[PDB]
């Protein structure tokens, strides 16, 4: 029935700010409970504000002031005005429409870290070999390194191949920026056989790279 | 005064049996409250209404028992497929308290990883790093153990470690470990093996490669 | 007592108030005065009271005064923002509250907007939320706009219903109402004293009479136009008035 999305996280340092738009794909935001959850990652939820079918605010304990809430009804929008982020709330925002209890509510994400690399991959294909060869099957992937803004995906073909394919929780180093790498197992027989191209894009930069794995020279 | 509720996390079992999960609530609170079901990257989803009037479109497993406090939801006849965490909260008031969530493994019996080790990219060694990848495939015990060692030598203190969730599939395991050198000290070793421990091997399992031979 | 979504409404009229028996009664948690300060509501007078009585939870009687939001303020019971009343609020978990559920004491959740003060609305249509025309049947896009307090005694405070009586005193443009109780001391017959007989202010020694006032007179006068009699109200009886002794 109802499909609320939102958009417009990203990453920002100490007193910036950033609206937020739940969109709601679905009907009559005009008059509904509507409230904004949050949790830090690694975390449990915690509440942020809430608009009545009438217009009143209520806003949190920590986030009390320096945070605005407010609606479109004709544009069906929830609009989320913050500003002078304590960095201190790099977090996970979702939105949701309480009715009587909650549920029917999107995901969004956003990152208030006090610098800006906004990098992107640095992609390498791991081959599939005899050391990673056993019998039947043998697991080729994609290393994806370096990047600061979290949110990256790998896919394989395109999007089709959903066996095996398993991407690994991204490693913070030292250096500040992530990593990870994904692999998925096809069959010995097939080592350069068919089409394996790992398509990484990075969303808060604009980066798009498909990289061909093939067993080692 | 707030609220602050509590749970006894960290549940572990098997497939078609029955469980029980409680949620303390540190005041005198009536009957009102709500659970929630959070896979692990995604929304949650609510399971029980406010107090045990289970919302629809879920199935006949979950059994939420409420009281005046110490409310208790109970899963009987277990289905691989509920990877996550569950939270309590509490309607009516505004600021509401939301609960620790209790994560819930799935046992399985014993099954060994296949193991591969990853050379770096001839792209990577002219940027000048050198990452060395293994990877354990599918594995039931997580207590998997990832020795590198380069020259015989055990290699500590530069390598990291991911592990997936539980697989909804065939409650699995797997973990890529990689290892990272400069270009430079990457060339000045041989033989580069990953030593891999774990239950279902009978002893260890060592995939090696040999630097520069194609 | 009475709901929330549906107060009460109880219009006192003409009487004596004595809000002293209400003020020191110390069995009210909460007594808020706000057009007039509570000692000083024993000496005026107005035209009418009204007095709004209904049943809360512990922690939503901090919506009941001017200027306020919260579901209980937006749609069940708005103060205007100039109110001259009091409001008065104790506790009755050991009443109201019954093992199990005491599910009769509902308040009302949604509404299209905002009410207006002293504004009242016991209707109980779907709370149509979708476009799609609820047409008078549950579902999605449909609430009913009407949710129970479920009073169990065993709840926290601020979760135990609350009854509360708002007294709201005002003033149209009569001759006259309601006011407080008065005073009354003695008849000391034989001693220059300065009196005031509702109204009537003067000095003199005061004396037991025999004129027979009529049966709606107050006082006496004198040719030259001299108040030389009055009508004591706590007994009616005639007294004369004599002037000091001077020379
Ligand atoms: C308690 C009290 O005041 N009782 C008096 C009574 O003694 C008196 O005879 C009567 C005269 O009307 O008024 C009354
Ligand atoms: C006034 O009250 C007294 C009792 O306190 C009563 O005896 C007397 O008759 C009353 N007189 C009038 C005029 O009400």
């Amino acid at each position: 029935e109802v499909q609320l999305v939102e958009s417009g996280g990203g990453l920002i340092q100490p007193g910036g700010s950033l609206r937020l738009s739940c969109a709601a794909s679905g009907f009559t935001v005009s008059s509904n409970y509507m409230s904004w959850v949050r949790q830090a990652p690694g975390k449990g939820l915690e509440w942020v504000s809430v608009i009545y079918p009438g217009g009143s605010t209520f806003y949190a304990d920590s986030v009390k002031g320096r945070f605005t809430i407010s609606r479109d009804n004709s544009k069906n929008t929830l609009y989320l005005q913050m500003n002078s982020l304590r960095a201190e709330d790099t977090a996970v925002y979702y939105c949701a429409r309480e009715t009587l209890a909650f549920d029917y509510w999107g995901q969004g994400t956003l990152v208030t870290v006090s610098s800006a690399s906004t990098k992107g991959p640095s992609v390498f294909p791991l081959a599939p070999s005899s050391k990673s060869t056993s019998g039947g099957t043998a697991a080729l992937g994609c290393l994806v390194k370096d990047y600061f803004p979290e949110p990256v995906t790998v896919s394989w073909n395109s999007g089709a191949l959903t066996s095996g394919v398993h991407t690994f929780p991204a490693v913070l180093q030292s250096s500040g920026l992530y990593s990870l790498s994904s692999v998925v197992t096809v069959p010995s027989s097939s080592l350069g056989t068919q089409t394996y191209i790992c398509n990484v894009n990075h969303k808060p930069s604009n980066t798009k790279v498909d990289k061909k794995v093939e067993p080692k020279s | 005064d707030i609220q602050l509720t509590q749970s006894p996390s960290f549940l572990s079992a098997s497939v078609g049996d029955r469980v029980t999960i409680t949620c303390r609530a540190s005041q005198g609170i009536s009957s009102y409250l709500a659970w929630y079901q959070q896979k692990p990257g995604k929304a949650p989803k609510l399971l029980i209404y406010a107090a045990s009037t289970l919302q629809s479109g879920v199935p006949s497993r979950f059994s939420g028992s409420g009281s005046g406090t110490e409310f208790t939801l109970t899963i009987s006849s277990l289905q691989p497929e509920d990877f996550a965490t569950y939270y309590c909260q509490q309607l009516n008031s505004y600021p509401p308290a939301f609960g620790g969530g209790t994560k819930v493994e799935i046992k399985r019996t014993v099954a060994a990883p296949s193991v591969f080790i990853f050379p770096p990219s001839d792209e990577q060694l002219k940027s000048g790093t050198a990452s060395v990848v293994c990877l354990l495939n599918n594995f039931y015990p997580r207590e998997a153990k990832v020795q590198w060692k380069v020259d015989n030598a055990l290699q500590s203190g530069n390598s990291q470690e991911s592990v997936t969730e539980q697989d909804s599939k065939d409650s699995t395991y797997s973990l890529s470990s990689t290892l990272t050198l400069s270009k430079a000290d990457y060339e000045k070793h041989k033989v580069y093996a990953c030593e891999v421990t774990h239950q279902g091997l009978s002893s260890p399992v060592t995939k090696s490669f040999n630097r520069g031979e194609c | 007592f009475a709901s929330v979504y549906a107060w009460n409404r109880k219009r006192i009229s003409n009487c004596v108030a004595d809000y002293s028996v209400l003020y020191n009664s110390a069995s009210f948690s909460t007594f808020k005065c706000y057009g007039v300060s509570p000692t000083k509501l024993n000496d005026l007078c107005f035209t009418n009271v009204y007095a709004d009585s209904f049943v809360i939870r512990g922690d939503e009687v901090r919506q009941i005064a001017p200027g306020q939001t919260g579901k209980i303020a937006d749609y069940n019971y708005k103060l205007p923002d100039d109110f001259t009343g009091c409001v008065i609020a104790w506790n009755s978990n050991n009443l109201d509250s019954k093992v199990g559920g005491n599910y009769n004491y509902l308040y009302r959740l949604f509404r299209k907007s905002n009410l207006k003060p002293f504004e009242r609305d016991i209707s109980t249509e779907i709370y149509q939320a979708g476009s799609t025309p609820c047409n008078g049947v549950e579902g999605f896009n449909c609430y009913f706009p009407l949710q129970s307090y479920g009073f169990q005694p065993t709840n926290g405070v601020g979760y135990q219903p609350y009854r509360v009586v708002v007294l709201s005193f005002e003033l149209l443009h009569a001759p006259a109402t309601v006011c407080g109780p008065k005073k009354s001391t003695n008849l000391v017959k034989n001693k220059c004293v300065n009196f005031n007989f509702n109204g009537l202010t003067g000095t003199g020694v005061l004396t037991e009479s025999n004129k027979k006032f009529l049966p709606f007179q107050q006082f006496g006068r004198d040719i030259a136009d001299t108040t030389d009699a009055v009508r004591d109200p706590q007994t009616l009886e005639i007294l004369d008035i004599t002037p000091c002794s001077f020379g």
